[PDB]
């Protein structure tokens, strides 16, 4: 199960 | 420049007039678009399939392009490669003892 | 060999026009690739690639894919932003890369984690081992550090590392077992081609072997030789090559010997050339 970066981009 | 590394080699040891796959290993390129084809007597040969778009630890791309094949005494086998970073086509002849 | 490990290597590639970015996942388990997802595809979606993964509902798949579409997007804004960073043109040809994963110990915890990304394939930024700092590549990154630091970013993927990723992994271990556990020996031989000025190399090959961790040696009268050694390569059927050569005097190629250490031997193969 892969990660979820989030709502913040680089 | 992260020019592609080539290695040309068969998945089995050749034996003239045994069939056998001809391989293309292209390593270490970015970057991931790139053209490879296998090579007859100097002339592509058509419909050699590939691995699907992989990538390595130091974020280089990496894959292997093979076709079916029978070794012969003088068929000259050779993978040839062309990507953004060479100046021009990188040509490497298969060697059986390699 | 090693401790068990789970990767996520993720690629957004974007394309010259109005063309939305190529964007690529691959996950692996013990180096071996277990799923895909690309934004290519008719129907884009995870699809197992190793197929013990099958034992996995269509909840599972679901599941994954959503998250894909939510990366892909991220990997889409960010390619943007950093398109601003370095001053480049709106409709060119860039990559944006990502790895994270985790290595597991004794304990079935979390060993070592993993989370850094690149961007035109040199280092952008990434999690330092202690997965609370941020270590920062060039002058651009510094922007996304300072918005990272921000945002707890750090807090994030350690969370995901230290539960989820080491919890999925356990998961594969488990439902992968049959295949997982099964190992190709290498089958060994050594090749002669003579050289000019009274030379020979002697080749040692290593072929048909799975997992891809090997090691090759030569001694001469039973002491080490520090050889050419090619990269380990696919064969194309799920198993690997490599080979090992030096140049030694010609009449005395017996007073070498090729060692393979490879963990599908209950002992190292010991060999030496064998004329016909």
């Amino acid at each position: 199960s892969g990660p979820d970066n989030g709502a913040v981009a680089v | 420049q992260r020019t592609p590394k080539i290695q040309v080699y068969s998945r089995h040891p050749a034996e003239n007039g045994k069939s056998n796959f001809l391989n293309c290993y292209v390593s270490g390129f970015h970057p991931s678009d790139i053209e490879v084809d296998l090579l007859k007597n100097g002339e592509r040969i058509e419909k050699v399939e590939h691995s699907d778009l992989s990538f390595s630890k130091d974020w280089s791309f990496y894959l292997l392009y093979y076709t079916e094949f029978t070794p012969t005494e003088k068929d000259e086998y050779a993978c040839r490669v062309n990507h953004v970073t060479l100046s021009q086509p990188k040509i490497v002849k298969w060697d059986r003892d390699m | 060999m090693g401790p068990h490990s789970m990767r996520y290597f993720e690629t957004a590639v974007s394309r010259p026009g109005l063309e939305e970015p190529r964007y690529i996942s691959v996950g692996y388990v013990d180096n071996k690739e277990f799923v895909r997802f690309d934004s290519d595809a008719e129907n884009p979606r995870y699809e197992p690639r190793a197929p013990w993964m099958e034992q996995e509902g269509p909840e599972y798949w679901e599941r994954e894919t959503q998250k894909a579409k939510g990366q892909e997007q991220w990997f889409r804004v960010s390619l943007r932003n950093l398109l601003g960073y370095y001053n480049q043109s709106a409709g060119g040809s860039h990559t944006l890369q990502q790895m994270s994963g985790c290595d597991l110990g004794s304990d079935w915890r979390l060993l070592r984690g993993y989370l850094q990304f690149a961007y035109e394939g040199r280092d952008y930024i990434a999690l330092n081992e202690d997965l609370k700092t941020w270590t920062a590549a060039d002058m651009a990154a510094q922007i996304t550090r300072r918005k990272w630091e921000q945002s707890g970013a750090a807090e994030h993927y350690k969370a995901y590392l230290e539960g989820e990723c080491v919890e999925w992994l356990h998961r594969y271990l488990k439902n992968g077992n049959a295949t997982l556990l099964r190992t190709d020996s290498p089958k060994a031989h050594v090749t002669h081609h003579p050289r000019s000025k009274g030379e020979v190399t002697l080749r040692c090959w290593a072929l048909g072997f799975y997992p891809a961790d090997i090691t090759l040696t030569w001694q001469l009268n039973g002491e080490e030789l520090t050889m050419e050694l090619v990269e380990t390569r696919p064969a194309g059927d799920g198993t690997f090559q490599k080979w090992a050569s030096v140049v030694v005097p010609l009449g005395k190629e017996q007073n070498y010997t090729c060692r393979v250490y490879h963990e599908g031997l209950p002992e190292p193969l010991t060999l030496r050339w064998e004329p016909p």
